[PDB]
């Protein structure tokens, strides 16, 4: 198969603030 | 008992990324104008880097920014780019003011957010090229023969950029870069 591992969506990354 | 992670640990990314900068000089080997800036493997470290650098639109035309997975140099010759290709986003003069910056950032997010499901493993990196005749942005993948993974990435990407759906984009393999004279550059896939 494969492993899950880290996937971030837009909102979250933007939510982590910085350059709007 | 230990402390709670969400409270103090940083947000780790799938892969560690490296940001490279290119400065034209048209009087030195292409490789020699290519320089590494720094790396990072967390969301926070990503923004720290992004926040302190010029917006692609403010760079001197002829320069490029390039974000690739640690271990993969931003050039064709690499073991991981050799057999690959790229989805190209060709912008017009006007778009330097309205889209370049936002488009490039969305590319960046797609890369570090691993926004292509398992197909995000075929991704090598992306590069923005600031040029007076028209800017360009492109996502590089390792195998241009992997149509399933390649077509998937193109679709999501084009959709993430939000540009008018009637506008088609092509995917080209690096190995076919014209070498004769113009020789007409072409696409393996289109979306
Ligand atoms: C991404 N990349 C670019 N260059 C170099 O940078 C040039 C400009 O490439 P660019 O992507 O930054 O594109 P740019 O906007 O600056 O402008 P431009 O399109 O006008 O020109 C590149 C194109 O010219 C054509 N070209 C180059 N040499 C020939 C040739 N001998 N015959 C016919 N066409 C050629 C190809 O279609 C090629 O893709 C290339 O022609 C090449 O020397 C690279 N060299 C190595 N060794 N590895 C790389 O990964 C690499």
């Amino acid at each position: 198969p494969g492993g899950t591992r880290i996937i971030y969506d837009r909102k979250f990354l933007m939510e982590c603030r910085n350059s709007p | 008992e230990v402390a709670n992670p969400e409270h103090y640990i940083k947000h780790p990314l799938q892969n560690r990324w490296a940001l490279w900068f290119f400065k034209n000089d048209k009087s030195k080997t292409w490789q020699a104008n290519l320089r590494l800036i720094s790396k990072f493997d967390t969301v926070e470290d990503f923004w720290a880097l992004y926040n302190h650098i010029q917006l692609s639109s403010n760079l001197m035309p002829g320069c490029d920014y390039s974000l690739f997975k640690d271990g993969i140099e931003p050039m064709w010759e690499d073991e991981k780019n050799k057999r690959g290709g790229r989805w190209l986003i060709t912008l017009n003069k006007q778009q330097r003011r309205s889209d370049l910056d936002r488009f490039w950032l969305e590319t960046l997010l797609c890369l570090i957010g691993e926004s292509f499901d398992d197909y995000s493993d075929d991704v090598c990196g992306a590069v923005v090229n600031v040029r007076a005749k028209g800017d360009k942005i492109a996502i590089w993948t390792t195998e241009c023969e992997n149509r399933e993974a390649v077509t998937h990435i193109g679709r999501v990407y084009k959709e993430r950029l939000g540009l008018p759906p009637k506008i088609v984009i092509g995917y080209q393999s690096h190995a076919d870069t014209a070498t004769k004279s113009g020789s007409t550059t072409k696409n393996r896939f289109v979306v």
